[PDB]
């Protein structure tokens, strides 16, 4: 090409097929923090961390910057875009979520407790059996049952959501 | 042991009685008195109205005995016909039984916007009411009604209850807002 | 101390005597007794407060003797009982489920509504466009599993406002 | 006027500019930075429900694209919408109000379908709570107490929007002492 735009990047990435790959770090306490956390191994980035550096300005994907960038990786990757915000709000929050192993979940550990997210939409009606087992899984599991309800608009409300055989 | 009568009319049961009527009042906080809408203890003249679910719970209970208005008995069996033929009642029963059964007080949860308002020992005792919403389990909802339910418990304590039951079985999603 | 006595006929109520002559006549000033004959929601009402007799029966035993004997709904008994305690002076209306009452010279429309009786969304709104095309103001009473009542007005319009 | 990539149900509009204006001029959309804005100030970007992008590309405001870049049409629009049952009800009292000159936001706040707005939130004393229903719904009666329940506290006064075919009517409905 003529210029790459670098300045203003921390780090810069390629997607490829199944991932995001880090090229070049400018800033090398930011990748040895994300290194640190456990999001960027050798060069992979974990598809939601990438899509939200990408958010903060601080991932340049190639040309690509910002939330034009994070679109990219949402896209690109097949992420859903509601647990997208909410990984992002988590991590806006200090949160340091994973993906969970339970379809539409997040996972993350504060305060000695493991958290796990169920991710819902509006206009995606779900079956109360169907939140009551995954409630009781989680609490199985050792997490706290935490649901995430993104509105049409895009507001996260949040709500523990406990199972138990009688009201206490 | 507290005995008491009561008519059959409509889908409620009358205690006419006003010793009974205060009684059942007092001792559990069962039915609405038709006259004071909310007594100060037990300081009303009736009739109490017993909805059917209730009716059907004290009959069932021994404490309650039920006549048609032809002075005709009705029984256990036959309150549980009429509750199990009414698709709403059916479901608030099975509830309603099990958190009798586990000690709560169980009443309206009409002023909450709810099916129930739950209490560990009664209304203006109690800081709060539990606010219980029913549901089957084979039921759809739109996630936001969740946060529908949140708001309604907004000014209460915003700690509400989903209880979930089929097969005559109820188990209970304590719901509470959360800031991660 | 029932003030008049009264019998269930097939179809109606039927004074058959006034204790308290005051009180009959009284009936009939405000239109609810006619030649012997007394409305049978008022009739129910009456025998509630204690004022008029079926046979030797008495209150509200009596009250559901009328409720039951003509097949009248409860619901609508208690939210007609309730109007008339809070001074109104109701009648049946001709849409089914409904009181009409006339209150500082507007006519009100009482849609009795019970919990546990789902009604289609439809149906309340073809129900308030023909009380507000009649010059009813409509409301809805609602009485839930309890006893309790609530009432709204409910308009049908074509734009909020 | 402006662009937007569309992503799983909503719309994105990422230049600051265009999304300050859409917010700006009729209170369209919702910033993804800031829950409610004092005015203008915010970076965005400004998300879009699939109804209001509907409503807007329809319009001739909104040119969608897809990640890929390639043209998203106003039937493509339609088809999403027109196949989410909640929101093909929702679209069409939306499009009704707002052609009528109300501003419609989401009604997640107070616990309905929308909040409607004559001016907007903030500027109105109060919004109109509004609940979305088709007319072969069957509620049971208390659920009308409940919709009272949660306009207790903003005005006692509520909204039933009753739509079927594409044609909307409402309910006005306020707690009423005989
Ligand atoms: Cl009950
Ligand atoms: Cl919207």
């Amino acid at each position: 090409k003529g210029e790459g735009e670098v300045a203003g990047c921390k780090a810069a990435a390629r997607l490829g097929v199944e991932g995001v790959f880090v090229e070049e770090c400018f800033d090398g306490s930011y990748c040895r923090n994300l290194e640190r956390i456990g999001y960027l191994r050798k060069g992979r980035l974990e598809p939601l961390e990438a899509a939200y550096q990408a958010s903060r300005g601080m991932l340049c994907m190639g040309e690509t910057r910002g939330w034009a960038a994070a679109v990219e990786v949402i896209a690109g990757l097949g992420l859903s875009l509601d647990t997208a915000l909410v990984y992002f709000d988590l991590r806006r929050k200090g949160r340091k979520p994973l993906v969970g192993v339970r379809r539409g979940t997040l996972v993350y550990e504060h305060g000695g407790r493991v958290y796990e997210v169920l991710v819902l939409s509006e206009g995606y009606p779900l079956k109360i059996g169907s939140l009551v087992e995954w409630s009781r899984g989680a609490s199985m599991d050792n997490h706290s049952p935490i649901v995430a309800i993104v509105d049409r608009t895009g507001l996260i409300t949040y709500y523990e959501a406990r199972a138990v055989r009688s009201i206490q | 042991p507290i005995k008491a009568s009561g008519v059959l009319i409509g889908d409620s049961v009358l205690v006419t009685d006003v010793e009974q009527a205060r009684s059942l009042y007092s001792c559990g906080y069962y039915g609405q008195p038709l006259d004071v809408e909310k007594p100060r203890g037990a300081d009303f003249e009736g009739p109490l109205r017993l909805s059917l679910i209730e009716s059907l719970y004290l009959a069932e209970k021994g404490v309650l005995e039920v006549a048609k208005p032809d002075g005709s008995s009705v029984g256990v069996e036959d309150l549980r016909t009429a509750v199990r033929g009414n698709p709403r009642f059916s479901m608030l029963y099975n509830i309603y039984r099990d958190l009798r059964e586990r000690g709560f007080v169980v009443r309206s949860g009409l002023k909450f916007g709810s099916d129930f308002a739950v209490y560990r020992l009664g209304p203006g005792i109690d800081a709060a009411p539990f606010i219980v919403h029913a549901y089957s389990p084979e039921d759809n909802i739109d996630p936001v009604e969740i946060v529908r339910a949140g708001r309604l418990s907004h000014s209460v304590r915003k700690k509400f209850v989903f209880a979930v039951t089929r097969g005559g079985d109820v188990s209970y999603l304590m719901i509470d807002w959360f800031r991660p």
